[PDB]
Formats: C-alpha cells, structure tokens, sequence
C-alpha cells in the first residue's frame, strides 16, 4: 500500500499517521526527522591573511650612483637616496663625502601564520537539501537512513521506500558571498580579486594557501634613512585582515532566523524550521494482517478526567469499550486539536483503558479512532502556572483555540441581537408599505 | 584554557526572562529569537547588571560567556480568566492577544 501526506518541518516532534487499507487491520506509522541540512554549492575564489613585509639588504655603492630594474614582486618598491654618508661600527663606511647612494628596496609577502588562520572567500549557489529520518511502522523497530529532500529519489529504509517531498520554501540563510574564518561564517562582500582598497579586506589576496601568485597593495612607501646609519625604513597602512578581525559583526550562526545552526565541513545550515515537507511512503503488503485476526471495538464512551493548557503531556482521558476479542490495536486522533502519546493499547472483553494527550484548546472537541472505530471526546482545560519552559510545543496552536464558551456566548449575543435589530426595521418597513397600498385599493 | 563565567540567576515572568548577571571580566551576552525574525542583541557586560528579554511562543536562545547556549520557550499562562464577568473576559484576552482585542473591541 501507499500512504501520502504532508509533515511539518520540525525535528524533535514525531509525525504519527494511521494507514487505512480496507479489509486489513490499520498500521500505525511514525516518521521522525533527525537532521535537516541545507547544503549550497560553493567555490573558493581566494584566501586572505596578514602580510609580512621583508626587506633585503641595501647596496651601498657610495662613490657614484646605482639604478634598479623592475623585479616581479607584489608591491615592489625601489628608491635611490643620494649623499647619505653612513656610519657603521669601526668608523664611517666610505671616504666619498656628500655624494653617496643607498637603494633600500622592499617587498611584501604573506606571513607564516597564513597556514593556520586565514579567511576563505566563497560564492554560493543553491544546491541539494538532505535530511535524516527515523521511522517505524507496526511491529517493525526503529530503523534510520538519510534521504534526499526532493520529490524524485526514493530511499529504502527497512522494506519501505520513502520519497520525501520538496520543501515549501526556497529560503536559505546564506547571501551570495560568504567568508569562512575559523569556526564561523559571515555575510560579507568581496572586492573580487582584482581590486583591493589597502585597508579593509583585500590588502592581500591569494588564490590558494600554497599559491605562487599574490595580490598586494598595502601603500608601501620607502623613506629616507637619516643621520648616517644603514637601515631601511618604510611607511604603510596596517593590514585590513587584522582590522576586519576587530570590527567583524555577529557571525551568521548567531543571527540566523528560524533557529538554524551552521556547521562547516560541507557548509551546512542545519536544523532550520521553515515550511512543510510532503511525504510518500510505500508500505509492504506483508505488514498487513487480515481483520479477522484483530480486535474490533464497539460501544465507545470517552470521558476526559484532567486537561491542562500547557505543551507538556498533561491531558488524560479514559474510554470504555467492549471488543470482539483480546489483543493489541492502535489509537490515533486524526484532527489537529490534540496529539496522542500512546501508539497502541492492549484490549480485553468489555474493559477500559486510558491515554495521555496534549492539546492547546480550552475545549478540545477532537475525536480519535481506536480499532477502526471513532469516538468523540469533549472537556474543559485550565491554564498552567509555569511561565517559561525549555522544551518546544507538542501541539499546534490554531486560531480558535483560545475562545471559550463564555466568549462564544457574548459574540452570539452581539451578532444575534444586531441582526435581529436590523431585520425588525426591514420587517416594519414592509409592513407599512402594505397598509399604505391597502388604503388606496 | 579560557575562563568560565558565573551562572546567571534566571527569573520568569509572563513572556519575560530576567537575567541577573554578575561577571568579573568583560563578558559577551548574545541572544536571538527562533522565529521568522532573529532580532539579535549583542553587548559586553562589565558591571553587574540585569537584563529583561521578551520571549514569545516561538522561542529565545541566549549565550552568556563561554557557556553552551540555552533555549527557552514561553507558555500561555496569562493573568485573567476567560469564564466569568465581562470585566474578566476582556482582561484575559488583553494579556494574551494585546493588539487583536484592541481592534476587536
């Protein structure tokens, strides 16, 4: 047989459904999600890290002049300073006064911490969504294997093929450009490897951590050495990667809506709760027994003994039956008012059992089916005294959940007497029209 | 090894979580809501302060210090009672739906 329905996109709450093959005993089916990972497709453009400017030894040809070529180096610098007359240890360097030459070249390269901490720049594109489901049906125990969340690919779990339908929302928490620094990801724009504004993020850009081509503009400017010493000074703006580490805002795993938890190694966005997921499960024909070998109940009367508004299993109801024979048969409430904690019950000849439920209604008018037979339950509920708890709701809050019997009485008094007032005006209008017509002829 | 903050004193009111924080170092406290909008707060606590956070039925998640994050959900307790005189029915639905009964009356 095949049972198709739609489940909500919530993780810790199982979805209970009762398949109904006529002529066979019903099978209680329970589908529970474990994970929900939205995995986009990324490509790595470039990385970035703090630089380390290295200075070669300057040449001192100090009777004459020297010139340089243009070596291929990121942010390479040349200068010639004339008439320096330096003073090393053990006297002055050379005899020629007031005409000298010092080169003092410089060159920018990446540091040795770039292997440990760096920021990876990614462009994302919408990709696969997959999830892990824990399932059971009938007497089969819990067996789990992960599926693909698209309405095409079936997955064999146990002996039943499950086709998890597409999500109703196309929402993904990643913008088109993300930065992955260490443990957390961000939503930040790139200069796209061509430009670098020397102080914000792309002062140093490298395509791979071991790559040989480097982009570097750090405004490296050479400076004249002073007072007759051999050293090479320079001035440059600080690294923007070190500045980005100070000013970075909150990461994406702290501002994500719908309670998404962001993981890293395939760049998942795990356990979001948005939309709904349709299902379609093909159940094997060997899991159905004939109805002549199962209990069948009649004369059902349902009484609710205690009900509580809270979203904990505080609702209790006992029903009275008289089955045809002893055995086990499941229970289920198909309406959206209350969920049922129990899966199956053990029966006898003319006994009574109790089940625990959970509802968000003041007056639960739900019905439940036991042993392919339905019975309507009614009662009143009281609010709880706890204000904040640390578990999610088991039920679903509707629109007319909070309206009580006294509030319905005041609405019907208001609506009923308003229309009765305005109809009496319409009745009395048509009454004097007849007696004015009857005056003439 | 990084320092661990002292535990806050949590106090519960109707749709409000109150946190009494007594740190000894400048400590980061970041919260978010588990609904369609995150509405995120982020601040460094240096002196002993108290902060009140509004928790709806969707949830709230707060991280304090180097502790693991904790999630809290708000129930439907309320203040009035729905059965009774009209000065009690109106009060109960105002504490539950504060805007809908203003334009509903």
């Amino acid at each position: 047989y095949e049972h198709t329905a739609v489940m909500p996109n919530k993780v810790g709450i199982p979805y209970k459904a009762l398949v109904e093959r006529p002529g066979y005993a019903p099978v209680h089916l329970q589908i529970q999600l474990v994970n929900t990972r939205i995995i986009p497709s990324t490509n790595l453009e470039y990385i970035t890290c703090k630089y380390k400017t290295k200075v070669p030894s300057p040449v001192v040809k100090c009777c004459g002049a020297t010139q340089c070529t243009s070596k291929p180096h990121p942010d390479y610098q040349c200068q010639v300073f004339s008439g320096v007359y330096p003073f090393m240890w053990g006297g002055a360097y050379c005899f020629c006064d007031t005409e000298n030459t010092q080169m003092s070249e410089a060159y920018v390269e990446r540091s040795e911490e770039c292997s440990i901490d760096h920021a990876k720049a990614y462009k994302v594109h919408t990709g696969t969504v997959q999830a892990m489901v824990n399932i059971t049906y009938g007497s089969v125990s819990w067996r789990s294997a992960d599926v693909y969340v698209n309405g095409e690919t079936p997955a064999k779990i146990g002996d039943a093929k499950l086709i998890i339908g597409p999500l109703s929302s196309a929402w993904s928490p990643f913008d088109n450009k993300v930065v992955v620094y260490g443990h957390e990801v961000y939503n930040y724009d790139f200069p796209e490897y061509g430009t670098g504004k020397a102080g914000s993020f792309g002062d140093l850009q490298s395509r791979t951590s071991t790559s040989n081509d480097l982009y570097a503009n750090t405004n490296l400017k050479l400076q004249r050495p002073q007072a007759g010493i051999v050293h090479t000074p320079f001035t440059q703006v600080p690294s923007g990667f070190e500045r980005w580490k100070k000013d970075k805002g909150a990461p994406l795993n702290d501002v994500a809506p719908f309670g998404c938890s962001i993981a890293l190694e395939p760049l998942r966005a795990e356990n979001c709760a948005v939309g709904s997921i349709p299902i379609s499960i093909d159940i094997p024909d060997a899991a159905f027994t004939r109805i002549s070998e199962t209990p069948t109940v009649s004369d059902l009367e349902c009484k609710i003994t205690e009900c509580t508004y809270a979203f904990d299993f505080g609702g209790i109801a006992t029903v009275a039956y008289k089955s045809s024979k002893a055995g086990n048969c499941p229970i289920h409430s198909p309406s959206g008012v209350a969920v049922i904690k129990e899966n199956d019950v053990t029966l006898a000849e003319s006994g009574s059992f109790t089940f625990h439920f959970s509802t968000a209604n003041i007056h639960p008018a739900f019905k439940l089916q036991v042993c392919t037979s339905a019975v309507t339950c009614k009662g009143d509920c009281k609010p709880p005294k706890d204000h904040i708890v640390d578990y999610p709701a088991q039920h679903t809050e509707s629109f007319t959940s909070a309206i009580s019997a006294t509030a319905w009485s005041w609405i019907k008094v208001l609506v009923g007497g308003t229309s009765a007032f305005i109809v009496l005006g319409l009745i009395a209008t048509a009454v004097v029209a007849l007696v004015l017509f009857f005056h003439r002829h | 090894i990084a320092t661990l903050a002292p535990e806050p004193l949590v106090e519960h009111k109707h749709r409000t979580l109150i946190l009494h924080l007594h740190p000894d170092h400048p400590t980061l406290l970041t919260t978010r809501s588990l609904g369609s909008d995150a509405n995120p707060t982020r601040q460094w606590i240096e002196r002993p302060t108290t902060v009140n956070f509004t928790v709806t039925g969707e949830g709230l998640e707060y991280t304090w210090g180097n502790h693991p994050p904790k999630r809290v959900w708000a129930q439907e307790s309320g203040e009035g009672n729905p059965h009774g005189w009209p000065h009690e029915v109106v009060v109960y639905y105002y504490n539950r739906y504060p805007l809908t009964t203003i334009i509903g009356l």
